[PDB]
Formats: C-alpha cells, sequence, structure tokens
C-alpha cells in the first residue's frame, strides 16, 4: 500500500514533467538496500568476452 | 484555440508554451477573415474565400 500510495501521487507529478519523460513512463520498484547474492558466469577457455 | 508546443525553463523549473491570435483579432466574426492560409504556389489565400 505505500507502493500504491507512492504511484498515486506519481500520477499526479507527471503531467508537470516534459512531454519525453510521460511518453518514455518512469517504474516504481521496492528499494532494497543489500545485495543477497550476486550470480555471475566466468570463461574458463578464455575464448568468450566479457 | 490555445496549443500546447513544448515546455521551456523558467527559474530552473518547468513551465510550457501556448501560442494564440492576439486579443483583438479572434473578438467578432468579422476579425474571423484576417487569418490567411497558405496556398501551395505559394501566394496567401483569405479565409473568407471558401469558409
Amino acid at each position: 500500500i505505500a507502493q500504491v500510495q507512492v504511484q498515486n501521487k506519481l500520477q499526479l507529478a507527471t503531467p508537470l514533467l516534459p512531454q519525453e519523460v510521460q511518453r518514455q513512463g518512469i517504474r516504481v520498484t521496492k528499494a532494497v538496500k543489500n545485495f543477497l547474492m550476486v550470480v555471475g558466469v566466468v570463461s574458463t577457455d578464455g575464448s568468450m568476452t566479457k | 484555440g490555445s496549443s500546447y508546443v513544448n515546455d521551456f525553463i523558467d527559474r530552473g523549473r518547468v513551465k510550457r508554451v501556448y501560442l494564440q491570435g492576439r486579443p483583438d483579432a479572434r473578438m467578432n466574426p468579422d476579425d474571423l477573415s484576417k487569418w490567411y492560409v497558405r496556398n501551395d504556389k505559394g501566394e496567401m489565400v483569405p479565409f473568407n474565400a471558401f469558409a
């Protein structure tokens, strides 16, 4: 319901924003400070690049 | 009628840009014949010629 209230007031915020900020679309996400786990892949043979 | 063209920054805050005709050039039905519309050949066409 906090996300609900945030993107309720963001709807009133969006008309004074520029046209391009309106055509692009802005996103609302619940923020978590820490990183749980980094999952990454490497290249053993040195063949495929970054 | 007016028309929202685009925005402009003013005092570090976003405001918009409208454009109309002058306040003394749309008041009467006779003042709606001043507005000229461009022909494809180049010259101007009056507005009480057709409308």
